[PDB]
DNA sequence: GATCTGGCCTGTCTTACACAGTGATGCAAATCAAGTGTGAAGCCAGACAAAAACCCG
DNA sequence: CGGGTTTTTGTTAAGGGCTGTATCACTGTGTAAGACAGGCCAGATC
DNA sequence: GATCTGGCCTGTCTTACACAGTGATACAGCCCTTAACAAAAACCCG
DNA sequence: CGGGTTTTTGTCTGGCTTCACACTTGATTTGCATCACTGTGTAAGACAGGCCAGATC
């Protein structure tokens, strides 16, 4: 990327691609756990920073000798940090919705989210051409999915 | 899907008047059955049971060109 | 079905680290950034 | 190329890159075989046929089962 | 006269090391915020007179 | 609430060049079927 | 009395088969000119 | 081979735009060098069968 960029510049003269800088910033904005928010109740065995994203999986599994060993390596993210993200940019959409079902910008909530949730092993994973077959190394995602928002309003509600 | 083609084996086996029945029996049958199927339908049958011929199977078509194999007095109807 | 699995594997390959730690923190990000409203939106403008 | 080219052709309405094509036209440019030329000695044992790109390298072998047996694949230009 | 044995000869796995990639840091350098304020270029309205070239009597 | 006049596009030719996807002959490649190899019993049998 | 056996579970172990990806190929549609009528609207008079 | 007929090519006189320095000096962003760290395929590099002639009961 950064020849394609180095090699448009110096054909064109000016500028119309961007450097990795700009590009890492927005990366971040529109990463999770950078833009702040809060909760109403006080949410028991959470923590109050809202600006914590990767973090590893293991929630501080001592994988020390003495103990029962594994090596699985897992990332994660916080729950409510991806949760925040995705209303976040699917913030447009959800303004494009209410001005297209008769209503204003300057609505409150409560807006009600439905999410499924789902995992599921891949098989193995791997490419290993030292000998050949080594281990079939499974590897497994969690994720979830937003499926529909709505807001009740007076007397119905309106899936926006 | 595999109940429908386990009943046209076993209709295509006649079995209500065969009661039992040898493995010898069922594979014939089922040689006949991809024998038929290949040459009216002229697909490829294959036990490796996926979607996409069990959607394949599942026409009036199909039901009508296997159901004209036996001496059906009633049969067909009911497949029908 | 195997979509998951081709995706990872491809992001495995492409464009990530060595030592097995940034690995995982890098195909997590790539993964959650493919899958986002935002420049999918970026990327279908074309039909419209 | 095709998904990048469309979409900032997209997003700027200008066509700042070249559709597929035009590439096809640009590397057939470049190719053998394209530029005419000739040899004060007639070159013997050459065809002097012009516009020859990829030829099979074995140059004609003897690939029949009665012959023997060859399985490489080669690739090759004239070298002129 | 006929087996036993060190000596070479040669096709074998076997095994390290340097680099090629991957991202992310980290400074040094260039460039840009605005601030006036001249102030040098560049183009047009008015109508009026030279250089350079190809054709015909 | 309705015409007169004014302010803007469609319509089918024809024969092109241009472009944007759909297809095409292909391999490679993983994950389900389901087949089978044992493993372990309740009853025939010495 | 103890031992083989048919049958019933059950944990692997191969495989077809549905797709994935690719450069090249094949169309499916889109500007261009008369042109004389065909429409939509906006405003204003009535 | 001299003159006709274009084709450019200028001209002050006044009258418009239009960025260029000129520093200023302190954020900003840009470019390239550096960093951490394994993957891999290779060319040395033993190495042992194998086949000798030398040796010997
Ligand atoms: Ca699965």
């Amino acid at each position: 990327y950064h020849k394609m960029y180095r090699t448009v510049k110096a054909i064109t003269g000016r500028q119309i691609f961007q450097p990795l800088h700009a590009l890492r910033n927005a990366e971040k904005v529109l990463l999770p756990g950078y833009h702040p928010f809060e909760w109403q109740p006080p949410l028991k065995n959470v923590s109050s920073r809202t600006d914590v994203g990767i973090i590893d999986g293991l929630s501080g599994l001592a994988s020390s000798v003495d103990e029962y060993p594994v090596d699985t390596i897992a990332k994660r993210f916080r729950y409510d940090s991806a949760l925040v993200s995705a209303l976040m940019d699917m913030e447009e959409d959800i303004l494009e919705g209410m001005r297209s079902q008769d209503l204003d910008d300057y609505l409150n909530g409560p807006f009600t989210v439905v999410v499924k949730e789902s995992c599921d092993g891949m098989g193995d994973v791997s490419e290993k051409h030292g000998s050949g077959p080594a281990v079939p190394e499974k590897a497994v995602r969690f994720s979830f999915t937003v499926m529909r928002i709505t807001i009740e309003h007076g007397s119905q509600n309106v899936k926006v | 899907a595999a109940e429908f083609y386990k009943i046209f084996q076993l209709e295509i086996g006649e079995v209500y008047k065969h009661p039992n029945a040898s493995k010898e029996e069922r594979k014939r049958w089922q040689a006949t059955l991809d024998k038929h199927l290949r040459k009216r339908m002229n697909l490829k049958p294959i036990m490796r049971m996926n979607g996409n011929f069990a959607r394949k199977l599942m026409t009036q078509e199909t039901v009508d060109a296997v159901c004209e194999l036996i001496p059906s007095e009633e049969r067909h109807e009911a497949l029908r | 079905n195997q979509s998951g699995n081709k995706l990872f594997r491809r992001f495995r390959k492409m464009n990530a680290r060595q030592s097995k730690c940034y690995e995982m923190e890098d195909v997590l990000k790539h993964h959650w950034l493919y899958t986002s409203k935002y420049l999918q939106k970026f990327m279908n403008a074309h039909n419209a």
